[PDB]
RNA sequence: AUGCGA
């Protein structure tokens, strides 16, 4: 119906997370080559990437809670800093065509 | 395949010394060697003088305490080595030139 | 800065973080973290060292990214190949977690840095000092608990739970 | 005592001035006072290289298949 | 000189049977340098398994060692005189030490072979089957 | 755009319509034929032997193959030629004097070369050349004991991306996106009107269109700078 | 943009952060703070100011048994005849410490009492290494010879930088 | 400003 939600969120919690992002990309890795402590160097699994197949509603495993946690914040973090760079978007141009 | 141990010499004869690349010094350059008994271990310190320069030399006592150099002489003919038990010693070499100083101060006063 | 790297793991908890402002620049510790607030026996690891095959640095005169440095507390006092980097490495671990050698406390962290085609400038950077960040984590060879810090951590193998200890891998 | 491009003074190790600046032959030493040029010359010359990196192309990666 | 009375004068030295079996460049003879903890008595030793190239492990009083050998450090088929470590060889307990040679050259010679004592120890391996219950 | 009115736009893009008539292929020699080539992007390797008694920089470039170079950027060995015996060379013998500055086979027809480029040329001294692919271009370079010293692999670093086999001013790179949703064209990372106006055989140049405000302005005028904002916003 | 930065702390836990240069011109020179202002010294100058040595061991001391960098070789060339064409008068380790001595009795606050060797060598043991701790300056040589490698190491792009604000970084 | 509600 479209009351609260979407369809990823119902998948979200009955299916899947999925593939984590960051700015655009899968999971940051260390120099090493190490995506977390638990992964040998250069882990080629998707999990190993971030691909989140723990769903809310069965938990999810701790390297993907780990994950999960990245995509949180830097989600917030963009929320709270795009509102500051949107106050001079405003301002700018409402002195103008005031 | 495994070399023989021949002979042992325990007592001070041969030293190792550490230097400059390319360090070759007079065909006659002398080494003063010198001995402590500290305890029951020895720690050596070299002196040697030359025309114009003078190289000194000393020992690490901490690696000395924690590891000790063994030279031996193999004969492959003999299969033999003889053992010396050598210091290896830190060498630097200062000249007269490397002598030379100024004044204590550069002669200033509250203006300056 | 604000974003949360994987070297954190252990350290810095992944969900306690204010939001707003502060997001990311207030972490917070790990309820396991512990701090270093003194150090020790640190003149006892040259001996030991010595003993392993550490050429002394007077005697080493060599330097480069083509051989491993073995520092203590920032003090160099060595040189060998890398592959005496790993033995070293694990030797230590062992030492670490026996008995015998009081010259050498449980807390000191092992920093391994491997050889690597553009990677970290390799070197045996072990660690004693003060205010360490330290976390224990399982030894499975002695099977006992063992100290680690974030810098030697990049390097190892930490299994998450036992059952996804995967074999020559996982050390912890 | 020469390497490369460079040359230590052999009595001293002192990078002594090089025999491009001297009018006699032997480079004398600013420490000690060997001959030099009197002797020759460490024919200086150095093989250098680009890092294989100053040129990226996908030309250069039609070197990596 | 004769600096910080920790030091004493030396008295006793001994010659160097440098070519009492020396031939130019015909016995194979070789100087060694090895390193050795101080925690082992060399000279209760009796041979020395340098000759196992690299396998050179050695197992005293259930000490488990490693010898390691280089052919660098100053037998490199690469560089001319790779070695400040200076031999310095005596005559008499009167006589101070000289550079290494085997004619009068000039020459500072080379360590043919260096080795290392490292003590080895088990670093036992993981008891997977054990430790890797579900 | 708004905030600014920026004349440099970090990704300034101009697209390009290809008639009809113009096939995918024509289009993609067209892509690699604008785009712009610097010396470094043929450069296989440098090697510089400095020799001090002239200071001696026998310069070694091996090059990659002619073909090679050929197939990637649709230029010959003797445009090779060309760009290093006026431009590369004139650029880094400069780059020389500016830390000079700072501090204070073989045949008559590649011998007249030679010593003709001696002749344009005031610290050059030799020049071989592989004149059977363009595999490398050697040439010995001879500066007094007054020279000192210099990093002269980092002075050619610096010289090969300055120098250009093929470049149209401020056009980089010409790509074949997907043609979608319209007309096939070919998007191009730079703006210069100009140069297409040239190749109008292969554009209706009265669909060009641009992401930049300013050379819109400057080119097709005010309305057209107008109707390039309100299209870009949207 | 390269640059070595070690954050040298006492046994007390009072810091000092020293960072090394490296300059287009092979230059390095060293950053410190005095009296919290900052402060910048050629890196050959504390070099012969913390030991007695030959041009052969600094240069040993950095390149040692890699004699095939000829980018190492000739940045380091730059570096030690550089310094000849500074200072040629220089001659000794003392005189050395004479110039420091000299150029920092006004702030240092020694004057009407120490020689220009003391503040001179009372300024290397305030400032460079400080971990490393007084009478080091042999282990301190070694450590800023290693420093030395590490960013000529960076500067050819062999090594990856670390990360600041990496927690894998810090204490 | 430190921290914080949104
Ligand atoms: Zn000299």
């Amino acid at each position: 119906s479209g009351a609260k939600g979407s369809n990823v969120n119902v998948s979200q919690i009955m299916c899947l997370l999925g593939q984590q992002a960051l700015e655009g990309r899968r999971v940051p890795v260390m120099v090493s080559g190490k995506t977390l402590p638990s992964f040998k160097p250069y882990e080629t699994d998707a999990m190993a990437g971030g691909y989140v197949k723990g769903r809310f509603y069965s938990g999810i495993k701790p390297q993907e809670y780990y994950f999960h946690c990245m995509a949180g914040r830097e989600g917030l973090i963009d929320t709270a800093v795009k509102t500051s760079r949107s106050g001079y978007l405003q301002r700018c141009l409402t002195k103008q065509l005031e | 395949s495994e070399i023989e141990i021949e002979s042992v010499q325990d007592q001070p004869s041969v030293a190792v010394g550490s230097f400059f690349k390319g360090f070759r010094a007079p065909s006659d350059t002398t080494f003063d060697l010198y001995k402590k008994k500290k305890s029951e271990k020895d720690e050596f310190v070299l002196h040697g003088e030359n025309e114009r320069l003078e190289y000194e030399g000393y020992t690490d006592s901490s690696s000395q305490a924690s590891n000790q150099y063994v030279v031996g002489l193999f004969n492959p003919e003999k299969k033999s080595i003889q053992l010396y038990k050598a210091p290896v010693l830190v060498s630097k070499v200062v000249s007269k030139s490397s002598k030379n100083l100024r004044g204590p101060k550069i002669k200033s006063k509250s203006d300056t | 800065v604000r974003k949360l790297l994987p070297e954190s793991w252990g350290f810095l908890c992944p969900v306690h973080t204010p939001d707003g402002s502060p997001c990311g620049l207030l972490n917070h510790f790990a309820h396991k973290c512990r701090i270093s607030t003194q150090q020790s026996d640190v003149s006892r690891i040259p001996s030991i060292l010595y003993s392993l095959g550490v050429a002394p640095a007077s005697h080493t005169f060599a330097a480069g990214p083509s051989l491993c440095c073995v520092q203590i507390d920032g003090k160099i006092i060595g040189w060998v190949s890398h592959e005496q980097g790993k033995i070293i490495a694990d030797t230590l671990r062992y030492w670490k977690v026996e008995g015998k050698t009081p010259g050498l406390p449980i807390d000191l962290e092992i920093g391994y840095v491997p050889p690597s085609t553009r990677g970290q400038y390799p070197g045996l950077y072990l660690f004693g000092g003060h205010s360490r960040m330290l976390r224990p984590v399982r030894y499975l060879p002695l099977d006992k608990e063992d100290i680690v810090g974030p810098f030697e951590q990049v390097y190892m193998n930490i299994a998450v739970t036992p059952q996804e200890i995967q074999n020559n891998v996982h050390t912890h | 005592s020469v390497v490369g491009s460079l040359i230590f003074c052999l009595d001293c190790g002192d990078l002594l001035e090089n025999p491009n600046a001297v009018l006699g032959s032997n480079v004398e030493c600013s420490q000690c006072k060997a001959i030099y040029p009197k002797s020759q010359f460490s024919n200086l010359k150095v093989v250098t290289t680009t890092a294989d990196d100053a040129f990226p192309s996908s030309l250069r990666a039609k070197k990596s298949v | 000189f004769s600096i910080p009375d920790g030091f004493k004068k030396c008295k006793h030295l001994k010659n160097f049977p440098l070519n009492g079996d020396n031939k130019k460049k015909a016995k194979q003879q070789q100087v060694w340098l090895i390193k050795f903890p101080s925690n082992v008595d060399i000279s209760k030793l009796k041979s020395l398994p340098v000759d196992f190239e690299s396998s050179t492990t050695m197992t005293i009083d259930k000490h488990d060692y490693k010898i390691m050998d280089d052919t660098d450090i100053e037998s490199s088929l690469t560089q001319d005189n790779l070695s400040n470590m200076t031999l310095l060889v005596p005559s008499e307990s009167k006589e101070s030490l000289k550079i290494a040679s085997t004619a009068k050259d000039n020459a500072p010679l080379q360590f043919d072979k260096v080795f290392s004592v490292s003590e080895t120890a088990k670093i036992p391996a993981i008891d997977y089957s054990k430790v890797r219950v579900p | 755009i708004v905030m600014t009115a920026s004349a440099a736009i970090k990704t300034p893009q101009m697209t390009l319509p290809i008639w009809n008539d113009v096939s995918d292929e024509q289009a993609d020699t067209f892509c690699k034929s604008i785009s712009k080539v610097l010396l470094s992007e043929v450069i296989d390797k440098v090697i510089v032997t400095e020799t001090t008694a002239a200071r001696s920089y026998v310069i070694h470039m091996r090059f990659f193959d002619n073909n090679e170079y050929s197939e990637e950027y649709d230029v010959s060995k003797e445009e090779l030629q060309n760009v290093i015996s006026n431009q590369f060379i004139h650029l880094l013998e400069a780059a020389i004097v500016k830390e000079i500055k700072k501090q204070k086979n073989m045949n008559k027809v590649q011998r007249d070369r030679q010593s003709a480029i001696i002749s344009h040329h005031r610290f050059i001294t030799k020049y071989n050349f592989d004149d059977e692919s363009g595999k490398w271009c050697e040439f010995k370079l001879e500066l007094a004991a007054d020279t000192e010293k210099l990093l002269m692999v980092n002075i050619v670093e610096e010289i090969c991306r300055k120098s250009i086999i093929r470049q149209i001013p401020h056009i980089d790179r010409c790509v074949h996106p997907e043609p979608e949703n319209g007309k096939r064209v070919l998007v191009t990372e730079g703006v210069n009107f100009q140069a297409m106006w040239d190749q109008e055989a292969f554009i209706d140049v009265d669909g060009i269109t641009s992401n930049d405000v300013a050379a819109v302005l400057k080119t097709y005028g005010v309305e057209a700078a107008r109707n390039t904002i309100v299209n870009e916003i949207n | 943009h390269y640059g070595i930065q070690i954050r040298s702390v006492r046994p007390d836990q009072t810091s000092q952060t020293n960072v090394l240069h490296y300059l287009n011109d092979g230059q390095v020179t060293f950053r410190f703070s005095w009296r919290k202002n900052e402060y910048l010294v050629p890196v050959v100058m504390i070099l012969k100011a913390l030991c007695h040595t030959s041009d052969r061991e600094i240069f040993d001391g950095i390149i040692g048994n890699d004699v095939k960098d000829s980018f190492l070789t000739d940045r380091l060339e730059l570096l030690l005849r550089g310094f000849k064409k500074r200072y040629p008068h220089l001659q000794n380790r003392t005189q050395v410490l004479q110039y420091l001595g000299d150029k920092f009795r006004v702030v240092f606050q020694a004057s009407p009492d120490q020689s220009d060797l003391e503040v001179g060598q009372e300024v290397l043991d305030r400032i460079v290494l400080v971990h490393l701790g007084k009478d080091g300056s042999q282990d301190k040589f070694r450590m800023l010879l290693f420093m030395i490698r590490k960013l000529y190491s960076l500067v050819a792009g062999e090594c990856s930088p670390d990360n600041p604000d990496a927690t894998q970084h810090q204490e």
